[PDB]
């Protein structure tokens, strides 16, 4: 049941949530987003305000280069933004990777 | 049912493991 | 829990999954997608053939022409399409709602 | 925690009831 939700949203929006976990900082999601053109691994955390942590260490240099052409400079740094703007972020992210 | 995608494989990746 | 996952996609993706059920025809989701500017209720089915059922019977007459101003003819008709196309369908549905 | 979205209300709406 839980998997069908994740499976639907993988194809619908190109966002797959592998895990969710809750700690002292708040509630967290492990997310990868993209298609063939570009994939982005990040953590989504809520304290409301939302925290965006990008996982670039596993990525290769060649992988980073293609992403840097398509992605703005702010997207590679950890970002804090309010919850209302959360869809705006999804827009820019999915749109930049497809570029 | 819904078949696997490229994003599913990334669950096992090591970058997600560290939370601090 | 999975309620948090559903809550995440409302704000991230603009899509709310009300229900998941499986009948003899296939697997279905009661889905609503949109913002204040425009809301659309439908059924997603998976047979892999994908079946989208638009729900307009209970819709208000005042609400419909605003959708008809923002959304294309095909979006008000029941459709069938393959699984690979589902993301594009989301892009059609999302973009039309933010007009 | 995530506040409820506007679309949550539509869970109890009548159009969803039919499964034919």
């Amino acid at each position: 049941t839980i998997e069908i939700i994740k499976d639907l949203f993988e194809h619908l929006c190109g966002v797959r949530v592998h895990r969710t976990y809750e700690d002292d900082t708040g509630l967290w999601f492990d997310t990868s987003q993209g298609s063939k053109n570009g994939i982005m691994d990040y953590k989504l955390g809520f304290v409301t305000e939302v925290i965006y942590v990008p996982l670039l260490k596993q990525r290769t240099a060649e992988e980073l280069q293609e992403l840097q052409k398509k992605l703005p400079d702010y997207l590679f740094e950890t970002l804090s933004f309010p919850l209302r703007s959360l869809n705006q972020f999804y827009i820019k992210m999915s749109k930049s990777l497809n570029k | 049912y819904i078949p696997p995608t490229i994003l599913t494989k990334r669950r096992n990746m090591e970058s997600f493991n560290d939370c601090k």
